[PDB]
């Protein structure tokens, strides 16, 4: 599942009228997990505060760097709320 | 143990990273008990 | 050869648990080497402090965004012992 | 190294050449550093 010492962040920057880069550790060293996996939706659903108001951390149109145990990609935030989905940047 | 490298002036600084672990010590409890009757302090000639 | 002035960093994230960002300038500003030479097998092994126990800057999966003299190309390290190889992202 | 050599009476002096080089150290920056986030302090017993 999600852990959060395996997410961080990339964009130094604190301005909050852009988008955000994000990191996240899914491989043997992190959450050992496929790309796709992380990928499947509501992966990051346990990163939000409250996901059913779509009140957390990551905001639509975040690119995530995603390191699965098979490969990497980049993809971007969609929808934070009813779920957190992801599609291929 | 920490390390030391090298970086790029004005780069941002890169640590190497320092493990951890834990040693656990259980205790435990051991009793050296005797017994010297009353009757006996004025038939020895040592003190029990 | 390898030149750590022209190495820089971009994950602002100081959390290990995760992996970094970096980006090279091998353009004619840089290091003026063209994508293929930089990603050849052991080029990086300069930056590590001792590449021979794995012990250095680079981890398994970081993101090295190659900027040679002809192009650029994304690139993610494999080993970091006894030689430090990148593939495409 | 200089050298010692033999010439004919009221020639010209030929010296041995004594050779210089210059032995160039070439100075570098190494840093050791480590962080420690805030949610430790009150989890450890230790000053990390």
């Amino acid at each position: 599942a999600f852990g959060i010492n395996y997410m961080g962040r990339v964009s130094t920057s604190a301005n909050n009228d852009t988008q955000k880069v994000w990191i996240y550790n899914g491989t043997a060293t992190g959450s050992n997990e496929t790309v796709a996996t992380i990928a499947a939706s509501g992966y990051f659903n346990a990163f939000m505060v409250n996901v059913a108001l779509g009140k957390g951390p990551l905001g639509v149109g975040d690119l995530i760097i995603i390191n699965g145990n098979d490969a990497s990609a980049f993809y971007t935030v969609q929808t934070i709320t009813p779920n957190v989905t992801v599609s291929v940047f | 143990e920490g390390m030391a490298n090298q970086k790029a002036p004005q780069d941002d600084i890169t640590p190497m990273n320092v493990s951890n672990r834990d040693a656990e010590a259980v205790i435990e409890d051991w009793y050296a008990s005797e017994y010297a009757d009353r009757s006996f302090q004025n038939k020895l000639a040592v003190n029990a």
